[PDB]
């Protein structure tokens, strides 16, 4: 929320708030919550996308039969860029609707993030507490509870690392897509991608 | 970590964690690891015993596996991968469905979940329903659990050795 | 929930009342008594129906003829699939079978004065209709704990039976539902009563 | 600087329906302020009746393509040519059944004043509750709000199904699956 | 139907018509919806 309390300050920009254009000074502190929720969501989606894109460029795919006749290698033949278009529309819709359920359940939680909740703290158990619905209580984030061994300071440091790696992953995934769309724009990319 | 079972005098009588995976584990993560280890060990023991029994001769099932297709257990092949391929796909599907309903019952029927404060890798639905080993002492039960973990890990090695012999026959000795 | 004192807690789901959608909480104790009476009726009808379906598949039939007027022998009717058997029963025979069933249901709701949707419910209690349930007194040898066990077994068997009857009825009509490859009898999954 | 803004359209004044005790009142959705003109109880009686009809219709319209009443003549998977093809003396009997129910339920109370002349008589409380869910008064508000919302959604859904069938000429599920 | 995103690209690039000579004022005035006799008639709602 308030641009201050948030933890994202790091050594790369000096130990200060990095707001060159003063976007944070023209908001009423209600929108800074939305910006840290969206920043963390962007960073997390971006690092997932980055590792997935690197996997696709390397050519690693599942053993086969994404669908009935289609194979994983065949549907990822033309690199990772066209892989999404190649994937079956039905499975595409199932990915989209499970993401819809996740991102609707995350929004429906009572404290929210904009209205006085933690911006970034996705609820661990999105589908519980819903009358008339049942799910097998598998918590969305950290299902195996890796974070129990971590103390407060350690998880603060790891949240800092999360923000840094998410920002770097945003830069990386945009580099990948831009390098594909404009050859030679990202010189560290080979013909694989 | 040391409170849990599996540790024995072979590996210096201390926890075998060369990569330090137990140090990043909460109590529940340790429960998940132990449950996975138990399930893998017993699956590997069943698999290696079945593979050795089939490949080393001995008795086989007497009758047919499918009257409509007329497949005999003798004609399956008496070797692991090819026999499993020759099993009808419907038979494979219903075997996997039986295992799936068993595991869904294991997850949703035992009320104290092994992750949520229950014993890791216990099946009160299915373990000696008539009580073959129920009256034994607690110390003998615990050391028998230790034996289970030990030879079940050895069975993991055995079944993976059999798979690596099937796919890379020049790797293992013998076989 | 409202479903704690009720006698239906199983050993398979654990000793907690399996009401994942919380339908027991929604409504009155009268509503839950209606639910219990409906469950027991479905249980009993499903046990009788599965036995009847097994009889029809086996082909065993009464020696005689259904109607001396119409040329409808039990031997003739046994050759059809189980639901076409009822479709082939005479209209008047079906009418009087339903008349007997409806008389039984009306008297169950009438003569059992402490109603299931009322104080002193006794939801599945149809004893009170004298000589209807257990005319021979077979359960009369049983104590309280044995009676409770038998009631729990009734509910378990009937629940399984109402699953199984629908399973056999739909398995052939929609192939691939039941994983087993047994060739279930053909025919409808639903018959209109007349 | 609206003194009493509408909870739904906060740039408009609060309608009379917002300051009322019927169920679902807080939304306050009434841009046209029809609650000031129309009698509010009479419109909840109409809202509930329409929603009940529509939430019987929408499952019926959506499942009559998939399923047939065994042996029924004149069946067509799409509702419009279904009603065109079905014998008129079946639709007539359905309408007679509905009319009998309406007349006997609303006997001597068919006008805005005659209906709700009795202070007890509530909007849409015709007394149809064989299983007596209404005796439990803890969940009565939940069930009332759920009935209202489901009825409204069913009105919109049935309208959409019917007009999509008009657009495409094909039943609801076929028209939907030919998009993806 | 081409659902943009799943069975079709989200946004297709537009046709770059290239920089070239200007049109004539009469050319785009005798086709306007308000200063052309047929343009006026082509501006009535079809419905
Ligand atoms: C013909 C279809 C149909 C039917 C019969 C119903 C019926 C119902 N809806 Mg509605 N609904 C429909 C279509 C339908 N809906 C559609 C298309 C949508 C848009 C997504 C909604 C969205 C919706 C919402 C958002 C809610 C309802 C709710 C309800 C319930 C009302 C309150 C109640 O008594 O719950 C008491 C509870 C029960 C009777 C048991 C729980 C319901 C079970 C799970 C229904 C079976 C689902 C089925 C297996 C498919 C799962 C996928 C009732 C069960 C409310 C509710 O309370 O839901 C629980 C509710 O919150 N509905
Ligand atoms: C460290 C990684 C890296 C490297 C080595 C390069 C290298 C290159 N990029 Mg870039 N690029 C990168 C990351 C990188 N890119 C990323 C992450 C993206 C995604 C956003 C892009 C997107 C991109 C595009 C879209 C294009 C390039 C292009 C180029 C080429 C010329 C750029 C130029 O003139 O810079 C000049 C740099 C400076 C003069 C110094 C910068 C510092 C000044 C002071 C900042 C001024 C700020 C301004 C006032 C606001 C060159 C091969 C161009 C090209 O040739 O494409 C074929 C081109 O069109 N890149
Ligand atoms: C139509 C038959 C029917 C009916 C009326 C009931 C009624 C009941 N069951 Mg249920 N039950 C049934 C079939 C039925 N059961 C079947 C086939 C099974 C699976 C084998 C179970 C397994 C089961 C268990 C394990 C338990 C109950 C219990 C109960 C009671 C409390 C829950 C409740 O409020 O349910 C009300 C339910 C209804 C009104 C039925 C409506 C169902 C929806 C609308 C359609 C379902 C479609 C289906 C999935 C296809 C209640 C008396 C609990 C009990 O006895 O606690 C003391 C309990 O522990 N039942
Ligand atoms: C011949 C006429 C007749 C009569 C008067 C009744 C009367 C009754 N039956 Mg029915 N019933 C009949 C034939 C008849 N039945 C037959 C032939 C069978 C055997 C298949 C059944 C099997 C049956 C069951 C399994 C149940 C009833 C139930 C009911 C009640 C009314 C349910 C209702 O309104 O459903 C309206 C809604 C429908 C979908 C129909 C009531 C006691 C229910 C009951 O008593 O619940 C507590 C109930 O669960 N009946
Ligand atoms: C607005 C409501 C509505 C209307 C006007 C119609 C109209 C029609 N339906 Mg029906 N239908 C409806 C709802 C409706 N349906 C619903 C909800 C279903 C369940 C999915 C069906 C399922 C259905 C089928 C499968 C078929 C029709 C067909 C027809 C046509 C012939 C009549 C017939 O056979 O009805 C049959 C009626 C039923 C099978 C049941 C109707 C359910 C009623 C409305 C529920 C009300 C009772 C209530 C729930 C009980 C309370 C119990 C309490 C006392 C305890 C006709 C165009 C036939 C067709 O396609 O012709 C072209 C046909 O074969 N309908
Ligand atoms: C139900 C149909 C449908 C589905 C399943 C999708 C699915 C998708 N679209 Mg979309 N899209 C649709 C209709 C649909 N679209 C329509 C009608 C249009 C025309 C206005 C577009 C225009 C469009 C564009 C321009 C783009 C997509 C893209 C996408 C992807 C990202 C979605 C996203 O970020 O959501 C975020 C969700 C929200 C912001 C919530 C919106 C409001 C909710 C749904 C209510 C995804 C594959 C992107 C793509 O190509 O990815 C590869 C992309 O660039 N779509
Ligand atoms: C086009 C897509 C845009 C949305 C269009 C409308 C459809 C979705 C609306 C569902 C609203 C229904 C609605 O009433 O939800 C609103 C409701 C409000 O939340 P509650 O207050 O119940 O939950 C917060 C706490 O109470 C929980 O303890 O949310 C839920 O109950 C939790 C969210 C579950 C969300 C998971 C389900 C997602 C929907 C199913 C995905 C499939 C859609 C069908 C396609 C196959
Ligand atoms: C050199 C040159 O010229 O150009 C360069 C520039 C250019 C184009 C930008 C390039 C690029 C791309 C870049 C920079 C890509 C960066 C990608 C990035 C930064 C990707 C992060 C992923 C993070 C993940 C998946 C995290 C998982 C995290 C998980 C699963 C966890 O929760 C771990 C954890 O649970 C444990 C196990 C237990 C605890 O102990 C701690 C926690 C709870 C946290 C190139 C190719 O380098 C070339
Ligand atoms: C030099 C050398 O060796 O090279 C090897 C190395 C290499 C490559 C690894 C090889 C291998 C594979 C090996 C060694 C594989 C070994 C596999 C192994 C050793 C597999 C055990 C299974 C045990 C089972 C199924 C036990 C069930 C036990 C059951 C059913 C019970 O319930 C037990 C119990 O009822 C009792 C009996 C008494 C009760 O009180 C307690 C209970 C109720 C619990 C090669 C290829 O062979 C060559
Ligand atoms: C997995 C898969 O794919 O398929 C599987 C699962 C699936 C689909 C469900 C299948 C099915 C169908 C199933 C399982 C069907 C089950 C049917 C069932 C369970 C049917 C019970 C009838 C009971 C009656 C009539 C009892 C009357 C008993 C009466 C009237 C008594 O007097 C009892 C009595 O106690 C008293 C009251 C007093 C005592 O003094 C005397 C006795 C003891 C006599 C399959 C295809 O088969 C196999
Ligand atoms: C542990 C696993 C398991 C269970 C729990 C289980 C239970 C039941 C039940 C009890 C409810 C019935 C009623 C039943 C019936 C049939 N089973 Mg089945 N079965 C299991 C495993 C296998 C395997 C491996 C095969 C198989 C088959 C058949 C055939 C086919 C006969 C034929 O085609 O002549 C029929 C009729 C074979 C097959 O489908 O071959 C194409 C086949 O290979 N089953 N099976």
């Amino acid at each position: 929320a308030f641009v201050d309390s948030i933890e994202g300050v790091g050594e790369e920009t000096g130990n200060k708030i990095w707001d060159p254009l003063g976007i944070s000074d023209a908001v009423s502190d209600e929108a800074v919550m939305w910006f840290r929720h969206s920043e963390l969501k962007h960073g997390r989606v971006a690092m997932l996308a980055t590792v997935g894109y690197m996997i696709g460029a390397a050519g690693i795919t599942f053993p086969g039969e994404i669908a009935k006749g289609v194979t994983f290698a065949s549907v990822g033949a033309s690199g990772p860029y066209a892989a999404w278009d190649a994937t079956p529309t039905a499975g595409k819709l199932q990915i989209l609707t499970i993401i819809l359920a996740l991102e609707w359940a995350a929004e429906t939680k009572k404290p929210h993030y904009m209205r006085g909740g933690v911006p970034g703290k996705i609820d661990q158990l999105p589908f519980e507490g819903i009358p008339g619905l049942w799910a097998p209580k598998i918590k969305f984030w950290d299902p195996l509870n890796f974070m129990g061994a971590l103390t407060e300071e350690q998880k603060a440091r790891k949240r800092k690392s999360e923000l840094k790696n998410g920002r770097l992953a945003m830069i990386g995934i945009i580099s990948f897509l831009t390098g594909h769309n404009i050859p030679g724009s990202v010189p560290a990319l080979d013909s694989h991608f | 970590v040391a409170d849990m079972e599996g540790v024995g005098p072979e590996t210096g009588n201390k926890v075998f964690d060369p990569l330090g995976l137990a140090k990043i584990a909460s109590p529940e993560t340790l429960a998940w690891y132990r449950a996975a280890e138990l399930k893998h060990s017993r699956v590997a023991m069943a698999a290696v015993t079945g593979w050795a029994w089939v490949s080393s001769g001995g008795p086989l099932f007497p009758g047919y596996l499918s009257i409509d297709q007329g497949i005999t257990f003798e004609s399956l092949g008496r070797d692991g991968y090819a026999a499993w391929a020759a099993v009808p796909e419907a038979g494979k599907f219903q075997i996997l469905g039986t295992i799936g309903i068993l595991e869904l019952l294991q997850e949703g029927s035992v009320k104290p979940h092994y992750m949520a404060g229950g014993t890791p890798g216990k099946v009160p639905l299915l373990w000696d329903p008539l009580g073959f080993t129920t009256k034994l002492s607690a110390d003998t039960l615990a050391t028998k659990r230790t034996s289970e973990l030990k030879n079940g890990r050895l069975a993991m090695i055995g079944v993976m050795s059999l798979v690596s012999a099937h796919f890379i026959p020049g790797s293992v000795p013998l076989l | 929930s409202a479903a704690d004192g009720m006698e239906g807690i199983s050993h398979e789901t654990g000793m907690k009342t399996w009401d994942p959608l919380g339908l027991a909480d929604l409504g009155s104790p009268a509503t839950l008594a209606f639910f219990r009476h409906a469950e027991l009726k479905h249980c009993r009808v499903a046990m009788a129906a599965f036995v009847g379906w097994l009889v029809a598949v086996s082909g065993v039939h009464f020696p005689g003829l259904c109607s001396f007027s119409e040329g409808v022998s039990f031997e003739d009717i046994s050759k059809l699939t189980p639901l076409e058997q009822w479709a082939a029963v005479p209209a008047l025979g079906k009418a009087q079978i339903l008349l007997a069933i409806g008389i039984i249901e009306h008297n169950s709701e009438w003569k059992i004065k402490p109603h299931y949707m009322a104080a002193g419910g006794k939801p599945g209690d149809l004893k009170g209709l004298k000589s209807f349930w257990d005319p021979a007194g077979l359960t009369s040898k049983m104590s309280a704990a044995k009676l409770e066990r038998q009631r729990l077994s009734e509910l378990k068997n009937g629940r399984a039976a109402m699953i199984g009857i629908i399973s056999v009825l739909i398995a052939h009509n929609v192939p691939g539902s039941i994983p087993l490859p047994i060739n279930f009898p053909a025919g409808p999954s639903l018959i209109l009563p007349f | 600087a609206i003194a009493k803004p509408s909870n739904a359209v906060p740039f408009l004044t609060a309608p009379p329906c917002q300051s009322s005790k019927l169920a679902g009142a807080e939304t306050g959705f009434d841009p046209l302020y029809l609650s000031e003109f129309i009698d509010l109880k009479w419109a909840r009686e109409a809202e509930l009746k329409h929603g009940r009809i529509c939430m019987l219709a929408a499952p019926g319209y959506f499942f009559q393509e998939f399923f047939q009443l065994p042996g029924f003549p004149g069946y067509s998977p799409n509702g419009i040519e279904a009603v065109s093809s079905v014998s008129p003396e079946a639709l007539a009997q359905i309408v007679i059944f509905m009319s009998v129910i309406e007349y006997n339920s609303n006997l001597n109370k068919w006008t805005m004043d005659t209906m709700f002349a009795d202070p007890k008589r509530e909007p849409g409380n015709l007394g149809f509750d064989p299983l007596k869910f209404g005796e439990n008064k803890n969940t009565r508000a939940r069930l009332e709000m759920a009935e209202l919302k489901n009825g409204r959604l069913a009105m919109l859904a049935f309208s959409g199904m019917v007009h999509q069938t008009f657009v495409t000429g094909k039943p609801v599920w076929a028209s939907l699956q030919d998009i993806f | 139907m081409t659902i943009p995103g799943v069975n079709a690209p989200g946004l297709v690039p537009a046709t770059k018509k290239s920089v070239g000579p200007k049109p004539e004022w009469d050319s785009f005035r005798d086709t306007s919806h308000f200063w052309s006799s047929e343009g006026i008639m082509n501006s009535v709602p079809k419905v």
